[PDB]
C-alpha cells in the first residue's frame, strides 16, 4: 500500500546525503526493502549502496512472491468475467494495482488506474485513485504531473463538499508548496 | 407462491450500520479533528437510515 | 432588438406606500417560527457563503401551511 510509502522516500534521504551517516540507514532501510516485496526502486540505491554480493536469492523469493500476487490475479481475471459484478476484475485490482504501485513501478499503476477510472461511475473511487497518483507524483517528483490531477482532483470536490477529500489536499499542496520555494 | 421471485426485508440499522451512514454523509460536512462518530452512533437506538 | 425585462403581474412592490408595517414585535408566541423562517429565507439571502464553507445545501424553497389564522 502506499500509506507508509512517505518514510520510505525520507529514509532513501536519510541513507545517501548524510554521507558518514549511511550506516544504520542502510540497514533499517534494507529491513523494509527487502520484505513487503519491493522488487522496483532500490537497484540504484544498492549501487549507492555497498556489495551486498549475495542478493539473487533474496531477489528470486520476493519476485516470485510478486508472481504469486500477479497470478492470482491472473486465476481472477476469468472468474471475474463469467458472471459479472461491476467489472470485477478491474474491481479487484483496483485495490490491487496500489500494491503493484507499490511493488512494481508506476507503469503497471498508471495503465491500471486510468483502467479503473473510467469505470467507477461515482467519483468518491475516483477522487481516491487521485490521491494515488499525487502520492507517487512526489516520490519520482513528477512535477509536470501533479499539475494534471491536482486541477483533475479540484475539479471533482465541487460536487459534493468532499471536505475529507479537500481537507486532504490541501496538505498535498501544502507540501507542495514547501517542497518548491513558495511560503506565503 | 409463483408470483413474486424474491421478496428482500430490510431491517432498521444496527450500530456497526448506524456509523457508516454516518460515515458516508459526515463525507460534506467541514469536520474537526477529534469527534468519535462511534459514541455519536450510539446515542441513535436505531432510529432509520433517515 | 433585444429589450429590459417587463412584467404586468406584479411589479416590484413600488416599497414607498407598499410595506404593511407590520414588526416583528407585534406577532406574540412563534419562537420556533420566527427563528427557523430566518435560517431559510433571509440568513442564506445575506450570509451566503457560511452556507458555501459548511456546505449545508440551502433550501430553495419553502412551504408554510397549518390550520386557518
Amino acid at each position: 500500500p502506499k500509506n507508509p510509502d512517505l518514510r520510505i522516500a525520507q529514509l532513501r534521504f536519510l541513507l545517501s546525503l548524510p554521507e558518514h551517516r549511511g550506516d544504520a540507514a542502510v540497514r533499517d532501510e534494507l529491513m523494509a526493502a527487502v520484505r513487503d516485496n519491493n522488487m522496483a526502486p532500490y537497484y540504484e540505491a544498492l549501487c549507492k549502496s555497498l556489495d551486498w554480493q549475495i542478493d539473487v536469492d533474496l531477489l528470486n523469493k520476493m519476485k516470485k512472491a510478486n508472481e504469486d500476487e500477479l497470478k492470482r490475479l491472473d486465476e481472477e481475471l476469468e472468474d471475474a468475467e463469467k458472471n459479472l459484478g461491476e467489472s470485477e476484475i478491474r474491481d479487484a485490482m483496483m485495490a490491487k494495482a496500489e500494491y503493484l504501485c507499490r511493488i512494481g513501478d508506476k507503469e503497471g499503476a498508471l495503465t491500471a488506474f486510468r483502467k479503473t477510472y473510467d469505470k467507477t461511475v461515482a467519483l468518491g473511487h475516483r477522487l481516491d485513485i487521485v490521491f494515488y497518483l499525487l502520492r507517487i507524483g512526489l516520490f519520482y517528483m513528477d512535477n509536470d504531473l501533479i499539475t494534471r490531477n491536482t486541477e483533475k482532483a479540484k475539479s471533482l470536490i465541487e460536487e459534493g463538499g468532499d471536505w475529507d477529500r479537500r481537507n486532504r489536499l490541501k496538505v498535498y499542496q501544502g507540501l507542495y508548496c514547501v517542497a518548491i520555494r513558495d511560503f506565503k | 407462491p409463483g408470483r413474486i421471485d424474491r421478496k428482500i426485508e430490510f431491517p432498521p440499522p444496527n450500530e456497526e450500520a448506524r456509523l457508516d451512514i454516518l460515515k458516508i454523509h459526515s463525507r460534506k460536512m467541514n469536520l474537526t479533528r477529534g469527534i468519535n462518530l462511534r459514541k455519536i452512533a450510539e446515542l441513535m437506538p436505531g432510529a432509520s437510515g433517515a | 432588438d433585444v429589450l429590459p425585462p417587463e412584467a404586468d403581474s406584479s411589479i416590484m412592490m413600488l416599497t414607498s406606500d407598499q410595506k404593511p408595517d407590520v414588526m416583528y414585535a407585534d406577532i406574540g408566541g412563534m419562537d420556533i417560527q420566527k427563528q427557523e423562517v430566518r435560517e431559510a429565507v433571509e440568513l442564506p439571502l445575506t450570509h451566503f457563503e457560511l452556507y458555501k464553507q459548511i456546505g449545508i445545501d440551502p433550501p430553495r424553497g419553502v412551504l408554510m401551511y397549518g390550520p386557518p389564522g
